[PDB]
DNA sequence: TTAAAGCAATAGGTCCACTTGTGTTTGG
DNA sequence: CCAAACACAAGTGGACCGTAAGCTCCTATTGCTTTAA
RNA sequence: CAAUAGGAGCUUAC
């Protein structure tokens, strides 16, 4: 559902790699000590040990992402690329938050991990290329977002928000808000002639062209042909 | 605006119905039967009533009127004649499926060969698609050779028993061989005949095999009066100040008459039998050729000059036929055209103008509280000085020329008038350049106006145009309504077209010595 | 003269999505025209007295139910050549099914 | 269903639609040795049922003949005994989507 | 003149007095009659014997 | 430019001879079909008005105008006036004066007691409320379509109408 | 009949590109056939950037009447459709 | 493609032409479906209602 | 004879125009604009039921010219004559070579060769009148006279009647 | 004896669709 | 085994072949016979 | 306040 000058190739993170690379990224543990959290990052530090009611939320949050890898790996992209395109860069979204909010002095994070779960989740379902309470309007709204889900999920992981980006609340606030408007950005318009512009894309690289290739092949797979050269 | 008032309500056309003309219709929507082929009177100012340059069929000069509807030659449309037959044609379009429908009727009661008892038949009727179920109905009925009394006690369906001839096709002759029972005495359908037998076609059998019974009679396929254009569609030329000669289509209806009169001169007197069919044939060709001059195995009606006559068929199609070449494209005003310039001191959108292109264009301005000093400046400033105005159009159409008036001084502009002023700068214009490959390839730009008569173009855009500045020029339109002025400012505008979706990339870069600069 | 408009630069414009500006183009910066039609037949046998005020089908017997529609000139004389070759184009301004 | 060896002729294949309401159903044993729905590019294919079929046609508001189409003959609607009417889903792979799903309409 | 279809046009041609060298040229021109009715490439082929 | 819900009436091939006007015997044109339609295209019953519905209409609507243009605050003469123009002024007179001189109902009373008396084709329906008649002949001979019926009432009709008939 | 009623209008609330270039175009006209502005015009006299100013300030009245493939429609005002 | 013989095929056959696409409203100069031409622009009551008394028709 | 007639008109409007109490200025132009209009396929339009409370709808702007479109759709009441249906009148003019009697809106004149012969003229009678033994045609009289024929003219139409049948003429 | 107007007269390769003929099945 | 109903293959048909632009140059029916002054 | 058509040929930029 996407206006096709609005996607830029973007790294899938949850694809690639072995089991124990995507353990040491993903997997957070609260009980377990040295697994944790890093202290000197969070004001929270010391409340999180030993906790259980969070600990389930960091369970569920892992076991999407482990359903999210099993998915891109034997369903979608079963050869390993994990190089796309897809809308909303969010490498540039998430360097500009570091900017604008000055993430230096490796300050307290006073971002809770159930808010980050939750934040997560309420974005993943405010992703809307089709909009209506109907049932089926539902499951092709899922389908049609289930890859950027992915990929926003790999990304806004709690381990890696927390360490590698070390966002605050604000940070996160502005993060989230700006993937929803860029994404409603990101849809193509009604009413566009995605016809003529399909037509037009395939013609001109024509222009720039023992297996046949280049515009006889493409002549025959146009001119359906019963036997071919 | 520029069309005289009527009072009918203006409305757009959502639905096209086609379909043949009736001879009762083509008579009746006629204003003027045609008979005489000759077309000046006797070479005596005026023709001859009754001839191709009827009056009554529309005027082609500008200080006479149309006879008909009173009308100049600017609004009148032109009004069509009729010119009876002695004798029916085929129309040359549709003898193949003239051919078809023989095949598959009964050639002597009028009915369809197999009715609705065949299963087979009975399933090809239910196909909603006038041209799919009449290929069913065709690939079925086209092989019973008799028109079965009796559906498969004695029970009749009505039909006669007659059997069926294998029709064939020579030309425009359509051979029916009745193999008997030997000798297949096979003879010439005649357009006569054919008609007679389409004529009664029963209402539903004609529902059957795909026709209409309001727009499309089978038996409308034949011609038997056939309606003559009005002369814009084939007006006269001058060709050195006191020379003129026919259209094509003219001469084609004059030898028309010739044939017919010559018809006319064989049913009245001795006629051994090997001239009604010459004459008649005679005419049957030129009525053909009259429409379809590409028809295969023949000779073509040529002209005195070794020339082929343009048919109407000729005339339709093709690159340079109506259909392409008039309404697919078309050559449209407000446009300019010359070599293109690189200037590094332009920004991405901008174009430099000529000046004498920036004022031989115009864009109209409609007068209003805002802008009427500024609009009245131009008007004193004259047609030959920048920025002036070329036009002022009075409220209801009026147009004055700010040339030949000699008192430009004495002009005040009303509210609601309208100004042609000059091309100005920052004026959003499309800028094109040939071949059009994709989208952007043809994308607005703000004017500046210049000296110096190449047009200007900052050189970060010609990697989209696939231009270069070794001869190459470009074409420029100009928006003539702030519909298309807003349009193209917020569609077309160059910076709007920086990326592109064919690979979702940018277009434009930086090239060619700012990248070596830059490096 | 005038510059053509053909075929790749009105592909050109669907692409950009300007509906108006190509009916500017087709319409009032080329042959632009109008005729009366039938609103019972359809067809271009108006007879217009505009200076009377007077219209007439004299086929349908028609005075009232006429329609006047703005068109290409180029589209009149296709149609007045399809009417010259037996075809009848009938423009309907209101769909019935 | 009746899986044949060689050839069906054509006048045996004409009292196939003939024998309402039984249906009929041929396939030739060649045909039968690969199972093209296991195949990779073979999407899994579900018929409809009538409720489900209506609620498509009524969340899009489409009409029978606006979707697109499969011939009773191909041969993933022939493996799925469709007839005329019945539409199939089809959950497919998506490059740009992650996941697709497609309808279509039995001739 | 009557059958100036099916006879070869452009058998002869204004002559180029632009500048000197393009009338010698054009004293010097050769034409295959061959049509552009036909995307045969080959004998439009720069060719070995044309040494 | 006055149009309705008349729309098509596209040409068929076949023309048709009854289209000509004759009152006498039921052809009034392809305006006042059987069952006419409504401004949502809803189907409705045929409306062949008498003179007291129409009456009571026309003095309804004026009145109602009347009392739009003063904010919300009696003759026929006077309440034709509520129209724009001389000449919708003279003809709002002239038909509202008719309508006072042929009145034989002059209450919206007895038009519900012949509406609901009544409720057979509306235009003779509506002319029976229009036109007075003492027995069965003058029915039946200037309205010739009541014989070939078999539904007559006319007798006890016409003489509970002609009852209700108000003085003048 | 053919109307949807103002809940169930399952159309994207964002203003699309066509919809904003022809609204822009049909007021840019209407101004400049001198009709009444809604918005305080203090130094622009171009109707083109007029309509601008009255497009961001949600005060342009008109409608989009946005047509679905089957016939039917739904009307969105310009001011409550979502502008970028 | 194959003009003059579309056009014969449509006469001979009493197509109706929907008058839906993009070719067939450019060779009638008309507003295509498309693009711009995708819909229509009504006037708006509620909000026009809410203006001074004064700029009013006359 | 009159009839309850659903019709339509569709309008222009200027943007000049476009103010806050645009559709009772719409109204009342529709009111000036129809309110007495004579239309050939029906009739004179002499009312409108509820004219206040007609519903302009929604305009559509015509793209290239900016100008407004109504259907204004309402119901009114019609009158129109239809030949050989009977309407009474009362006289207007006399003449020796008949007489005018206005019917609804309009005004119906009967020629001498379709009256009783019964029926005598005078010129010299105060006042001025046809006579009889036993009828009377006087100005002010009511006339039940049968419509014979009607010519459709745009914007006044005229019925010639007949009184030569029975039960018709004086009343 | 000469001039003007009107009528008549010449000698490239692919693919799809339609028609006809010869083969297969069911069987009198 | 000779018959009807019916299918498939081969051969001979037709239609179309980028876009825009510039200039120059030639031709626009001709010849013979018949009629009228 | 009014500047023919049809053809062929040679060229321009892709
Ligand atoms: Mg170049
Ligand atoms: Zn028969
Ligand atoms: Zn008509």
């Amino acid at each position: 559902g996407l206006d096709g000058t609005q996607v830029e190739r973007q790294t899938i993170d949850t694809i690639p790699g072995s089991d124990k690379a995507f353990h040491k990224r993903y997997y957070v543990d609260l009980m377990d000590e040295k697994n944790s959290i890093k202290p000197d990052v969070i004001e929270y530090a010391a409340d999180i040990l030993g906790d259980v009611e969070l600990q389930k939320e960091l369970n569920s949050e892992y076991e999407q992402l482990v359903s999210d890898r099993k998915f891109l790996r034997e369903i979608v992209f079963v050869n390993g690329d994990h190089n796309w395109p897809l809308p909303v860069n969010l490498r540039r979204i998430i360097q500009n938050a570091q900017q604008i909010f000055h993430l230096d002095r490796a300050k307290a994070s006073d971002l809770t991990i159930p808010e980050i779960i939750h934040g997560v989740r309420d974005l993943c379902k405010k992703l809307f290329v089709l909009r209506g309470e109907n049932e089926l309007i539902k499951e092709a709204q899922q389908n049609a977002t289930s890859l950027f889900q992915c990929l926003v999920r790999a990304r806004l992981a709690t381990r890696r928000i927390l360490e590698e980006f070390r966002l605050n609340r604000d940070a996160f606030e502005w993060v989230l808000g700006t993937i929803e408007a860029q994404f409603q950005r990101s849809l193509v318009h009604p009413g566009e002639m995605v016809g003529v512009i399909a037509a037009q894309s395939i013609g001109e690289p024509a222009t720039q062209m023992n297996v046949t290739l280049g515009v006889p092949r493409l002549k025959e797979i146009l001119n359906v042909a019963k036997n071919i050269k | 605006s520029q069309f005289p008032y009527s009072s009918a309500p203006l409305r757009s056309v959502k639905e096209v119905q086609f379909g043949l003309l009736s001879p009762e219709e083509i008579r009746a929507i006629s204003v003027v039967k045609i008979e005489y082929p000759e077309i000046m009177d006797e070479s005596r100012q005026r023709p001859r009533e009754g001839g191709l340059n009827d009056p009554k069929l529309g005027s082609i000069d500008r200080n006479f009127k149309c006879q008909t509807c009173g009308e100049g030659m600017a609004e009148c449309p032109g009004h069509f004649g009729h010119m009876e037959l002695a004798k029916p044609v085929f129309h040359i379009g549709f003898i193949p499926k003239i051919k078809k429908v023989c095949e598959c009727i009964c050639m002597n009661c009028g009915k369809l060969l197999l009715d609705e008892t065949n299963p087979t038949m009975a399933q090809a009727i239910r196909i909603r698609d006038p041209k799919k179920r009449f290929n069913a109905v065709w690939q079925l009925c086209k092989t019973k050779m008799v028109c079965e009394a009796d559906a498969p006690k004695v029970v009749s369906r009505g039909g006669c028993g007659n059997t069926q001839p294998v029709v064939r096709k020579d030309g425009m002759k359509l051979w029916g061989t009745w193999k008997k029972s030997a000798q297949p005495e096979r003879k010439l359908l005649t357009p006569g005949e054919i008609l007679n037998v389409f004529k009664h076609i029963s209402p539903e059998d004609c529902f059957r095999l795909g026709f209409n019974e309001d727009y499309a009679r089978p038996e409308w396929m034949i011609i038997t009066v056939l309606p003559v254009p009005p002369p814009q569609v084939r007006p006269s030329i001058a060709m050195d100040e006191t020379t003129q000669g026919q259209d094509d289509l003219t001469h084609k209806l004059s030898d028309i008459l010739k044939a017919n009169i010559n018809v006319q001169k064989l049913e009245m007197d001795g006629s051994p039998q090997h001239i009604i069919n010459e004459v008649e044939q005679l005419l049957q060709f030129h009525v053909a050729t009259y429409m379809d001059n590409d028809i295969a195995g023949q000779p073509q009606a040529l002209q005195k000059s070794g020339r082929p006559v343009k048919a109407i068929r000729a005339r339709l199609k093709g690159k340079e036929g109506r259909l392409r070449g008039n309404l697919m494209g078309k050559r449209v005003d407000f446009s300019a055209r010359t070599v293109i310039s690189g200037d590094p001191n332009l920004e991405l959108d901008q174009v430099g103008v000529p000046i004498s292109i920036a004022k031989t264009l115009s864009y109209p301005e409609t007068v209003t509280q805002y802008n009427i000093h500024r609009l009245t400046e131009y008007v004193r400033n004259g047609p030959n000085e920048h920025p002036g105005a070329k036009y002022v159009i009075r409220d209801n159409g009026d147009r004055i020329d700010l040339r030949y008036h000699k008192r430009a001084g004495d002009i005040v502009l009303q509210y609601g008038w309208k100004v042609e002023r000059h091309l100005m700068d920052d004026d959003p214009v499309l800028f094109n350049r040939q071949p059009s490959l994709h989208k952007m390839s043809m994308m607005a730009h703000r004017v500046k106006v210049m000296p110096y008569s190449t047009f200007r173009l900052n050189l970060s855009v010609t990697s989209p145009y696939n231009a270069d500045f070794d001869g190459d020029e470009m074409n420029l339109h100009v928006p003539q309504s702030e519909e298309t002025r807003a349009e193209l400012s917020q569609l077309c505008a160059v910076p709007l077209q920086i990326v592109s979706p064919q690979s979702n990339k940018p277009v434009m870069g930086i090239v060619q010595d700012t990248l070596c600069g830059v490096r | 003269g005038g510059l053509r408009f053909g075929e790749m630069e009105r592909d050109c414009m669907i692409a950009h999505g300007a509906a108006g500006f190509l009916k500017e183009r087709l319409m009032e910066a080329s042959d632009a025209f109008r005729v009366h039609v039938c609103g019972i037949c359809g067809l271009m046998s108006v007879i217009a007295n505009l200076k009377k005020n007077q219209f007439e089908c004299r086929s349908c017997k028609n005075k009232t139910n006429i329609y006047q529609l703005h068109i290409p000139y180029a589209a009149k004389l296709l149609f007045q050549e399809l009417m010259a070759m037996n075809i009848a184009p009938r423009l309907y301004t209101e769909r019935s099914g | 269903i009746f899986i044949y060896q060689n050839n069906i002729t054509p006048s045996a294949n004409k009292m196939i639609p003939t024998v309402s309401p039984a249906i009929i159903e041929t396939f030739q044993e060649s045909d039968l040795v690969v199972n093209i729905t296991h195949h990779e590019l073979v999407p899994k294919h579900i018929r409809l049922s009538d409720g489900e079929k209506s609620q498509l046609l009524q969340r899009y508001k489409l009409k029978e003949s606006q979707l697109p189409r499969i011939q009773r003959e191909d041969p993933v609607a022939r493996y799925l005994g469709l007839k005329r009417g019945q539409v199939v889903k089809i959950i497919r792979r998506s490059e740009t989507s992650g996941r697709y799903a497609s309808y279509r309409i039995c001739l | 003149q009557k059958k100036a279809m099916s006879s070869r046009a452009g058998v002869s041609q204004v002559l180029n007095r632009y500048t000197y060298s393009s009338t010698l040229s054009h004293l010097r021109r050769t034409n295959t009659p061959i049509g552009r009715d036909g995307k045969l490439a080959k004998p439009r082929q720069l060719h070995n014997t044309h040494w | 430019v006055s149009t309705s819900t008349v729309g098509a009436r596209r040409r068929r091939a076949k023309q048709q001879v009854d289209d000509e006007e004759n009152a006498t015997l039921l052809r009034l044109g392809p305006e006042f079909a059987l069952k006419q339609y409504d401004h949502d295209g809803n189907e409705h019953d045929l409306i062949a008005l008498s003179l007291s519905e129409s009456r009571l209409l026309i003095r309804e609507a004026l009145k109602a105008r009347s009392r739009a243009r003063n904010g919300g605050v009696i003759d026929d003469d006077e309440l034709a006036k509520v129209t724009s123009g001389a000449v919708a002024n003279g003809v709002v007179k002239k038909t509202l004066d008719y309508l006072n001189t042929f009145a034989r109902f002059k209450d919206e009373e007895t038009c519900t007691a012949v509406d609901q008396l009544l409720h057979l084709h509306p235009f003779e329906i509506a002319q029976l409320s229009s036109l007075g008649c003492e027995d069965v002949d003058e029915a039946i001979t200037l309205i010739p379509s009541l014989a070939a019926k078999k539904e007559v009432n006319l007798q006890r009709i016409l003489d509970e109408l002609n009852r209700l008939e108000d003085p003048y | 009949e053919l109307a949807i009623l103002k809940e169930e209008r399952t159309t994207t609330p964002y203003l699309t590109k066509y919809e904003r270039a022809r609204i822009l175009g049909t007021r840019a006209l209407q101004i400049s056939m001198n009709a009444p502005v809604l918005v305080d015009i203090e130094g622009e006299t171009d109707p083109l950037q007029i309509a601008m100013k009255e497009l961001s300030q949600r005060k342009i009245p008109l409608v989009i009447r946005r047509y679905l493939p089957d016939g039917s429609y739904e009307d969105w005002g310009c001011d409550e459709l979502i502008v970028d | 493609e194959e003009t003059v013989e579309i056009l014969f095929e449509a006469g001979a056959a009493a197509e109706l032409d929907d008058c839906r696409g993009v070719s067939e409203n450019v060779m009638l100069g008309q507003l295509a479906p498309m693009g711009t031409g995708a819909f229509d622009v009504m006037i708006d009551e509620k909000l026009l209602t809410s203006l001074p008394a004064d700029y009013a028709p006359t | 004879m009159f009839f309850l007639k659903d019709l339509s008109l569709i309008l222009t409007l200027h943007p000049s125009y476009f103010g806050p109490q645009m559709n009772q200025y719409l109204r009342e132009k529709l009111l000036t604009d129809v309110e007495g209009t004579c239309t050939g396929q029906f009739g004179y339009i002499v009312t409108v039921l509820d004219g206040m409370n007609i519903d302009v709808g929604k305009g559509r702007i015509i793209p290239g010219s900016g100008s407004a479109e109504f259907e204004v759709k309402y119901r009114a009441v019609v009158w129109k004559p239809f030949k050989g249906e009977v309407v009474d009148a009362i006289v207007s003019n006399v003449s020796p070579i008949g007489f005018f009697a206005d019917v609804g809106p309009l005004n119906v004149f009967v020629s001498t060769r379709l009256i009783p012969d019964n029926l005598v003229y005078n010129p010299s009678n105060s006042p001025p009148a046809y006579m009889s033994n036993d009828e009377l045609i006087t100005k002010g009289s009511k006339v039940r006279l049968k419509v014979v024929g009607t010519r459709t003219d745009v914007n006044e139409i005229y019925a010639i009647g007949s009184i030569k049948e029975d039960f018709l003429g004086a009343i």
